[PDB]
């Protein structure tokens, strides 16, 4: 998680996944 | 008013090596962690830079009139403050608006006007007999002036008299460019104990304030101050002193530059 | 002088429309705006007393109506994207 | 039995001691969408 | 299509039926109602008394 790696102020919004890296 | 020099022995100028100089701010946006490039005046890196000294021991004082090019680079490793100012034009003639920009002992002034132009403007420093102290009273900058419209004084700036034949202590770059009619200064002073021959270290440069004249520069030319001790009899003609002093003149080319952003927001490194 | 709302100002370079947040990074004293990583204006220091406040806009995103499906319900749901309540 | 099993354990360690010294397959999808989104800003200027 | 967000569904989908699942109707954007202009911090008059 810690090895590999604001965009949304022009409407770049991301949306997020419908499962968080807990439930995967 | 200004009087005429005598003929003597003069040592030619030599021609030096860079290292990592001619980096100011070009923008007045605040950037951090982020590698942005822009395309400025900047000065390319390793390269061909002139060389002017000051030093009297003989008797050295070369100053011709360069022309101005679209930015320029004046390093100055000043120890106790020899050149006072610049002044900028085209003929030299009162004909166009001259430019005066001169860091006297009181205030900095900065007059554009018609100013007479001589062949060679210099203050004179003349030593007190009863006084222990370095006073400027011969102020030979130009012989009079007609009229003109714009004049502004600076933040008074404190300077040192005395001129020794030691080390230098203390760095100061100038870079004076022209864009649009504006006029940009850009002033920092960085300490360093070096005689020639500048380190590779980085500092970058600050502006303290644009000057919207709207004129055209094409040359430029540099002022000298020198004392006048009990050694000398005091005239200009064979028998002077300068001190120690000398300034590199760069001209910028127009080359994009990659920096460097901290999270502090200075620059740290740059890339040609 | 108001702060932390959807606001509308023009500190003579820009009219961007969002919230004035107290930062913690301090500018030097001879910038006026301040862009970021993003390429975007979202840092603009205030004249009155040197005040620096980042612009975050109000509008993320959209909405989003939940319906249960036909023969089943007749009462929805509204979801924001990123718009916080 | 425990010589496989000695052989299992040490080729544990031996990834563990390699990925700790980056990806390339979990970083071009990232890199490939960042120059992406840094290109749409681009676009507007 | 503006009353209520059952309404909304279907027309924008063109379906007088809805299944179940996720849909995208419109975005939300809030308007400001207030705008600030501040050149300077005081205007400072010359002497004019
Ligand atoms: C520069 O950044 C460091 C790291 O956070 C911080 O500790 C320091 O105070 C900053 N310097 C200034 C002048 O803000
Ligand atoms: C009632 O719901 C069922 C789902 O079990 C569906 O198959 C049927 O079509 C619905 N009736 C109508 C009239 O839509
Ligand atoms: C949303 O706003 C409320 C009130 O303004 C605040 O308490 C809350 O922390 C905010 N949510 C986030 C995620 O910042
Ligand atoms: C504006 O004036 C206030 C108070 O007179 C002062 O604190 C502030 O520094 C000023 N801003 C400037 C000079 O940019």
């Amino acid at each position: 998680f810690n090895k590999v790696t604001a965009q949304k102020f022009n409407g770049l919004t991301v949306l997020p996944p419908l499962l968080t890296d807990e439930m995967i | 008013q200004c009087v005429n020099l005598t003929t003597r022995t003069q040592l030619p100028p030599a021609y030096t090596n860079s290292f990592t100089r001619g980096v100011y701010y070009p923008d007045k946006v605040f950037r951090s962690s982020v590698l942005h490039s822009t395309q400025d005046l900047f000065l390319p890196f390793f390269s061909n830079v002139t060389w002017f000294h000051a030093i009297h021991v003989t008797k050295r004082f070369d100053n011709p009139v360069l022309p101005f090019n679209d930015g320029v680079y004046f390093a100055s490793t000043e120890k106790s403050n020899i050149i006072r100012g610049w002044i900028f034009g085209t003929t030299l003639d009162s004909k166009t608006q001259s430019l005066l920009i001169v860091n006297n002992a009181t205030n900095v002034v900065i007059k554009v006007c018609e100013f007479q132009f001589c062949n060679d403007p210099f203050l004179g420093v003349y030593y007190h007999k009863n006084n222990k102290s370095w006073m400027e009273s011969e102020f030979r900058v130009y012989s009079s002036a007609n009229n003109c419209t714009f004049e502004y004084v600076s933040q008074p700036f404190l300077m040192d008299l005395e001129g020794k034949q030691g080390n230098f202590k203390n760095l100061r770059e100038f870079v004076f460019k022209n864009i649009d009619g504006y006029f940009k200064i850009y002033s920092k002073h960085t300490p360093i104990n070096l005689v020639r021959d500048l380190p590779q270290g980085f500092s970058a440069l600050e502006p303290l304030v644009d000057l919207p004249i709207g004129i055209n520069i094409t040359r430029f030319q540099t002022l000298l101050a020198l004392h006048r001790s009990y050694l000398t009899p005091g005239d200009s003609s064979s028998g002077w002193t300068a001190g120690a002093a000398a300034y590199y003149v760069g001209y910028l080319q127009p080359r994009t530059f990659l920096l460097k952003y901290n999270e502090n927001g200075t620059i740290t490194d740059a890339v040609d | 002088l108001v702060k932390n709302k959807c606001v509308n100002f023009n500190f003579n370079g820009l009219t961007g429309t969002g919230v004035l947040t107290e930062s913690n990074k301090k500018f030097l004293p001879f910038q006026q705006f301040g862009r970021d990583i993003a390429d975007t204006t979202d840092a603009v220091r205030d004249p009155q007393t040197l005040e620096i406040l980042d612009i975050t806009p109000c509008s993320f995103g959209g909405v989003s109506v939940i319906t249960p499906g036909t023969n089943t319900s007749n009462q929805v749901a509204v979801l924001y994207q990123d718009v916080n309540c | 039995q425990k010589l496989i099993a000695n052989q299992f354990n040490s080729a544990i360690g031996k990834i563990q001691d390699s990925l700790s010294s980056a990806l390339g397959k979990l970083q071009d999808v990232v890199n490939q969408n960042a120059q992406a989104l840094n290109t749409l800003v681009k676009q507007l200027s | 299509c503006a009353l209520d967000p059952l309404s909304e569904t279907k027309c924008t989908l063109k379906s007088f039926t809805v299944e179940k699942g996720i849909y995208q109707t419109s975005n939300f954007r809030v308007q400001p109602t207030e705008s600030i202009v501040r050149f300077p911090n005081i205007t400072n008059l010359c002497p004019f008394g």
